């Protein structure tokens, strides 16, 4: 319309970042905020694992004795959506465990300890099966199989 | 007085070995610290310092917690507060604070 | 009446508190607990100034890069509801920073960081221009100012 004279166009979005705190002396708010539009080509961006239970080696040892010995699989590094480390071991075969209360949960408590409302979901799976052949151990990927429900 | 470094490393070494976000924990209920205070891990942030500062007073209202760029400053009113000052005076009162019985047992 | 040998007054009110806690010595509550009918007369007891964002100053330097320089203005301190204090100054200007990052709400955390949660009311003025003029700084208050807005 002559009377309205020029348009504008908006363009209503949805951005996807993370919670994070402002800092005292920052230049801007240092907070990785990006269109949801790039997790079509960046799978990470909408990566959310927050929610996995991990059990986590406790760095005293406390819980060392239910994992498998470093000697045939040492630890390694599994780095959350914080950017932390905590270090992770696969589960020694024949253990009796709380799965909650060594689970990395109980040792990030940035958010909490799991109390009695904090409960495993039904659905899962067997992630991997570590074997010992002939001296040395071989890694088993068995998620994808029937028996692993 | 001026502010002090209470290095995280010698609170995991006086209450046992505790991981380091659970002597996290520990300081911030020991100093009443809000939930949303953030706290890295030396290891993510090793510049990271967590700083005490003795004030004259505490305010009526919550405890008056100071937060710099890259370091925290807990307030305390103990009587010429250090490094070690600090550790003992959180052994007195941890029971009250966090069960810390997996690494500790003052018992 | 002979029976009832006596009067009692019973005064109901509405009182005006302060948000304290209990101390930990607990000698008493040292609550300013006074009449909301004294209100009528001195209507300053209602007064609440911790809704504004009054840029602080870090007592390390960390941000005082965004700040007059001392030699120029020198820093004031502000109180709040306690005798709590912080630093305050006006910002430099040609700046680039992170307004609520910088905020009181940050430097003395009573309440908790600030969060993606908390925003600043568009509602807000140009309240001072410092201008330096022959080696000194005069202060212009331009808060009313229909360009101020």
């Amino acid at each position: 319309n002559p009377i309205e004279g020029g348009v504008v166009q908006v363009l209503p979005y949805i951005a996807v970042m993370k919670d994070v705190y402002h800092e005292v002396s920052g230049v801007k708010m240092d907070n990785e905020e990006v269109n949801m539009v790039e997790a079509y080509r960046d799978p990470s961006i909408l990566d959310d694992e927050s929610i996995a239970l991990i059990p986590a080696l406790d760095p005293a040892g406390s819980n060392a004795d239910f994992f498998v010995d470093p000697a045939l699989v040492p630890p390694y590094t599994i780095k959350n959506e914080q950017n932390l480390t905590i270090t992770t071991a696969p589960l020694k075969a024949n253990v009796r465990l709380d799965l909650m209360g060594n689970s990395n949960a109980n040792l990030l408590i940035q958010r909490g300890m799991l109390e009695v409302s904090d409960t495993i979901d039904p659905a899962g799976r067997l992630k991997n099966l570590f074997v010992l052949l002939g001296g040395k151990v071989v890694k088993f990927k068995v998620d994808r199989l029937p028996r692993a429900v | 007085p001026k502010a002090f470094q209470l290095n995280l490393a010698t609170v995991k070494s006086q209450f046992g070995d505790l991981p380091t976000y659970w002597a996290i924990e520990l300081i911030k209920r020991y100093f009443s610290a809000p939930p949303a205070i953030y706290i890295p891990d030396v290891v993510d942030n090793p510049d990271f310092k967590i700083m005490v500062q003795q004030v004259k007073f505490f305010g009526n209202g919550l405890r008056p917690i100071y937060n710099s760029k890259n370091m925290i400053t807990f307030t305390t009113m103990l009587e010429g507060a250090s490094e070690a000052t600090i550790l003992e005076d959180m052994k007195k009162q941890q029971p009250a604070l966090l069960s810390l019985l997996p690494w500790y047992d003052p018992n």
